[PDB]
């Protein structure tokens, strides 16, 4: 194991990265679970909160994608969020780029290349993201346990879709209050 | 008190506090009052302590008792509970708080407040107790199903466990409703609730039987109670009355079966429940147990009766033959080159449109400067938008992208920079709902022409494929006929003959000779990809029951040598010939393997040992051919084909094949004349 | 602790509670601090309990310690004590 401080924007720091593993262990899968968070309104959010929350997800997204050309991966996983498909208000800038994440792995399976999306809900285990946890909670998402959100991630990987959303959901308590999304229309 | 310890004292605050240890293990009843898939404790349990340490310390009614946010009961090891009492003020009432923490958590995490209210003195001197003998149930009472009651609230919600369905019969009678409860099981241990909380709660329940609540539908809880004197001690079945107190509010009189006044609450407000407010307590799943594998499903919407038609206006870079779609059906009421323009025109007279349309472009570099111009020119865009005053703001704002998203569950290409945009506006939509709407287009023109059938479709997010509509729906994944193989639980698998004689039929189904141990010469491999040969089709048909294994050859990477192969090593990429590689593992011979060339595909290795084995065996150890002599290969564009014209290229060889005529392009291409 | 027992936890004011109880028969010492006829607490008292509770949540030093009123120890059968600690503050203080 190897610990590397490396922003993956940085292609020539993800760059110097790949070129220093061993040639006798070449790379051959990644997952890519970096993430930031930066919340505001539309009429509030500012051009560099745009670029910090973009940079972990798309920038690095691309970085990878473009880096790897010579190496045939066999996963390559990428963590996104279900704010990405249902649009959790205040986090514009999150779900552009969540959204964004989810198209590169199609962009990926077209080409004949794996890679999986993975629009996660919320996890059990910070006042970015307790922030975000009373937007997912208000939409009806609830937590997944450690173990389970890792079960989901095993058996996602027997399944031939682009884009794939672990999550669990308390649908019976949007039907009782009546806040049901289109998106969730046939779980009722 | 079977819950509380010995009142804990308090010099600061001044008063006392109640400790309490939670536990389903030690009460199991507490987890069997649930509401829409949490366990929590219910507003019912917090009176029953408020009345027993209130009475003890003087305080014996409640004047207020307001509920904060509920306590959810996970599994064994639940949370503890204190109350704290508050010291006798000027005129001898004290506050109260309940506060809750997970159990053994550290001294850093807080704790939530549950409970707030006020304790007064009550004296039960005036009205002590009611005679005996009055008409109970009123005359001209109506009588209410009960039966299957249990059931019914299960449907919308009330999930109530073996320890709170006890209400037995009830009446309605026009403002007000009588009904009578009782524990489904008696308590036998010695530390006893003098009323059960399960038993209050029943007499709660017995609100939603009657019609003093909104039909909207929605689930409520306890919220606020004021005005609660208890008087009795030792009642475990009660005669209920409930009134409105209020436009708002009901009384509750509850009396045992003798008359007697056991509990009366002045008012109760209930509240409906955010959902907010739950954490998954697992008791019977109203939805997802432990959390599902879910996705997103484009499903076609049937072809509309009846042509549909919106005012728009077209608002930017008109891609060719996007226009022409829309004022087929008579709704183009303008071209603009920008916002700016557009607002000018309709101050100056033109139409009001009911859909401004925001043609997003394609062909952007897949890249990160693209992604922020997208982003940054809607985010502006939308804030000019809704800066827009006057009835043009009403319109709805219609971002059509070009291939943003994957419609078929297929290799669908994307553009990843306009689903950017796609997500963005996705989180605007809920900030400002109604405003806002996503359409995806292919590059087919006759796309641009459904578009008008898109919009007559109040769905905020839309496809269009070949002039199809398509609506996305979230959907829990499951196994379906008509669709992929789903892999067995093992690690080892493969395809195989159903034996049924159809491709149906073809299942992915476990391989255990593949994980077992080696014999000499033979190599274990974590299979990467397959070959596939006609021969493999025809097996798949055909209905014996015992078939042949399908599969020839492929290219992957060793995990397992026998102890006398040299020349290959685990982490080794190999090709070659092998049964059975229709799969991720497979045996094979050490001597029928090959090292996988620099700058290959998994893909591009295993398409050849079966091709070029064949043709190589044949042109050279069969036929013995040498340079000058003439080769004929039929069927010379198909696999074995093609690999034989590139050997005979190679070796010398005058070559005539044939092919269908559409197919001779393939083989002038491999270096034959028209006359060959 | 010789005196003290378990922290009672306190969600209220945040924090814990430390019960004490005082008698001449658990404890002859107690009585053995005297100043013009009143036998009392010496000050020192209340400072080994404040040491030991507050190396336990955290705030093991002292910044400041006020004494009111001195509380006198009558014969058997002495008052009981009670030590509350407060929550931890934007800076850890308590
Ligand atoms: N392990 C094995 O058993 C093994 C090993 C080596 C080879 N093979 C055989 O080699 C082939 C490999 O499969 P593949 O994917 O590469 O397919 P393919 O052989 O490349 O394509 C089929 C070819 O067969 C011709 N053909 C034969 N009968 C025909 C008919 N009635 N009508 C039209 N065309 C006919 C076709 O002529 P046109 O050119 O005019 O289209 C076409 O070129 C299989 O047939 C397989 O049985 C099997």
């Amino acid at each position: 194991v190897t610990v590397v401080a490396c922003d993956a924007a940085d292609r020539v720091a993800l760059r110097r990265l790949l070129d220093g593993i061993p040639a006798a262990h070449p790379l051959t899968a990644v997952v890519h679970a970096a993430g930031v968070l930066d919340d505001a309104t539309i009429t509030a959010l500012t051009a560099g909160q745009v670029d910090a929350v973009l940079r972990p997800k798309a920038d690095a997204v691309v970085n990878l994608h473009e880096l790897t050309r010579d190496r045939e991966l066999s996963a390559f996983v990428l963590f996104s969020s279900a704010a990405a498909l249902f649009g959790s208000p205040g986090q514009g800038n999150y779900s552009a780029a969540n959204g964004f994440v989810d198209a590169f792995a199609q962009y990926r399976r077209a080409q004949g290349l794996h890679a999986v999306s993975l629009a996660w809900g919320l996890w059990a285990d910070h006042l970015d993201q307790e922030g975000m946890r009373r937007r997912m909670a208000r939409g009806g998402v609830l937590p997944l346990t450690t173990d389970q959100g890792l079960a989901l991630f095993d058996a996602a990987q027997l399944v031939d879709e682009a884009l794939q959303v672990p999550i669990r959901l308390n649908v019976g308590a949007l039907r009782a209050a009546g806040k049901v999304p289109a998106l969730l229309a046939d779980l009722v | 008190h079977p819950l509380l310890g010995g009142a804990v004292e308090l010099p600061d605050r001044g008063g006392h506090v109640y400790p309490a240890r939670l536990g389903v293990r030690h009460h199991p009843w507490l987890g069997e009052h649930a509401l829409l898939g949490a366990a929590i404790l219910p507003g019912a349990a917090y009176a029953e302590l408020a009345l027993w340490a209130g009475r003890r310390d003087g305080a014996g009614r409640i004047e207020e008792l307001t509920l904060d946010a509920p306590l959810v009961v996970a599994d064994e090891s639940a949370a503890q509970l204190r109350l704290v009492v508050g010291p006798a003020d000027a005129e001898g009432r004290r506050q109260l708080t309940v506060h809750s923490r997970a159990d053994g958590a550290d001294a850093d995490t807080a704790w939530t407040r549950h409970a707030q209210g006020t304790l007064v003195p009550a004296d039960a001197d005036a009205a002590w107790s009611g005679e005996p003998g009055a008409p109970w149930p009123p005359a001209g009472a109506e009588p209410v199903e009960v039966a299957g009651l249990y059931d019914r609230f299960a449907d919308r919600g009330y999930q109530y466990g073996p320890s709170f369905r006890g209400v037995r019969a009830a009446w309605r009678a026009g403002d007000t409703v009588y009904a009578e409860v009782a524990l489904p099981v008696p308590q036998p241990g010695s530390p006893r609730f003098g009323v059960h909380p399960a038993l209050l709660d029943a007499a709660f329940q017995a609100m939603s039987l009657g019609a003093f609540f909104p039909e909207d539908g929605q689930v409520r809880m306890p919220f606020a109670l004021r005005g609660v004197s208890s008087s009795g001690v030792g009642a475990d079945r009660l005669r209920v009355t409930i009134s409105p107190a209020g436009a708002e509010a009901v009384r509750i009189a509850c009396v045992d079966e003798r008359g007697n006044p056991v509990v009366v609450i002045d008012s109760l407000v209930a509240r409906a429940v955010p959902v907010e407010a739950l954490t998954p307590g697992t008791p019977g799943i109203p939805g997802a147990g432990d959390g599902a594998l879910h996705h997103v499903a484009w499903t076609a919407r049937p072809e509309p009766g009846v042509a549909a038609v919106q005012r728009w206006a077209v608002v930017g870079a008109a891609d060719p033959g996007l226009a022409g779609g829309l004022d087929r059906a008579g709704g183009l009421c303008g071209a603009y080159p920008d916002l700016a323009a557009l607002v000018a025109a309709v101050a100056e007279g033109a139409a009001l449109p009911d859909v401004v349309a925001v043609p997003v472009p394609s062909g952007a570099p897949v890249g990160p400067d693209a992604v922020r111009a997208t982003v940054l020119g809607a985010l502006d865009l939308i804030r000019a938008w809704l800066a827009v005053e006057g009835r043009l703001g009403l319109a709805r704002l219609a971002f059509v992208t070009t291939s943003a998203v994957a419609v078929g569950d297929g290799t669908e290409h994307v553009d990843p920079v306009s689903a950017a945009l796609w997500g963005l506006v996705r989180s605007a939509q809920s900030e400002e709902p109604g405003r806002f709407v996503l359409v995806d287009l292919d590059a087919d023109p006759a796309s641009a022409s459904a578009l008008p059938a898109a919009l007559a479709a109040r769905e905020p997010q839309l496809a269009v494929r070949a002039g199809a509509v398509h609506v996305p729906r979230l959907v829990r994944h499951r196994p379906r006929p008509d669709g992929p193989l789903t892999p067995p639980a093992g690690a080892a698998w493969r395809l195989a003959a159903g034996g049924q004689g159809t491709l149906e039929g073809l299942a992915l189904v476990p391989a255990p000779d593949a994980e077992a141990p080696l014999t000499p010469g033979q190599v274990r491999v974590a299979v990467r990809a397959a070959g596939v040969n006609f021969r493999d089709t025809l097996i798949a048909l055909g209905m014996y029951p015992g078939t042949p294994v399908l599969g020839a050859e492929g290219a992957g990477v060793i995990t397992e040598v026998a102890p006398d192969v040299a020349g290959f090593a685990p982490g080794d990429r190999v090709l070659g010939m092998w049964t059975g590689g229709l799969g991720p593992v497979a045996v094979a011979d050490a001597r029928m393997l090959a090292r996988v060339p620099r700058g290959w595909s998994y893909a591009e290795a295993a398409s050849v040992p079966a091709v070029f084995l064949t043709a190589h065996y044949a042109l050279t150890r069969l036929a013995g051919i040498r340079p000058g002599q003439s080769l004929l290969v039929h069927a010379g564009a198909g696999g074995v084909g093609m690999a034989t014209l590139q050997l005979a290229r190679h070796l010398g060889v005058e070559v005539y094949a044939t092919a269908s005529r559409g197919k001779w392009d393939t083989l002038r291409g491999l270096g034959l004349d028209d006359a060959h």
